[PDB]
């Protein structure tokens, strides 16, 4: 829905200025996947260090929605899941949106 | 706004 609220003509050009401005980090829009039973997230605009993992950022997600850690979290790019150990500067760099966003879902078991 | 991590 973050596509559906935003026109790509306005997406593309806040996309620009962010990765002029702040070269050290990733911008990124956070979803809910389609169907997933845990919380919706709150605020769903990111701008995370280049160098924060995918899995450094799963903690991120748990602390806005507040998911006991006994239940598990897995984000995914383009419906698939990326390495934990990977950067976030690498998945931007190979699975970056045509607008300029990387865009990520998330989901539980 | 940004979230900034």
């Amino acid at each position: 829905s973050f596509k559906k609220e935003h026109p790509l003509e306005k997406r593309q050009a806040e996309a620009s200025r962010i990765r002029n401005k702040y070269p050290d980090r990733i911008p990124v829009i956070v979803e809910r996947a389609e169907k997933s039973d845990i919380p919706d997230i709150d605020k769903k605009k990111y701008l995370v260090p280049a160098d924060l993992t995918v899995g450094q950022f799963v903690f991120v997600i748990r602390k806005r929605i507040k998911l006991s850690a006994e239940k598990a979290i897995f984000i995914f790019v383009r419906n698939v899941l990326p390495p934990t150990a990977a950067m976030m500067s690498a998945i931007y760099d190979e699975h970056k949106d045509d607008d300029g966003f990387l865009y990520l879902t998330y989901s539980g078991e | 706004d940004w979230e900034i991590v």
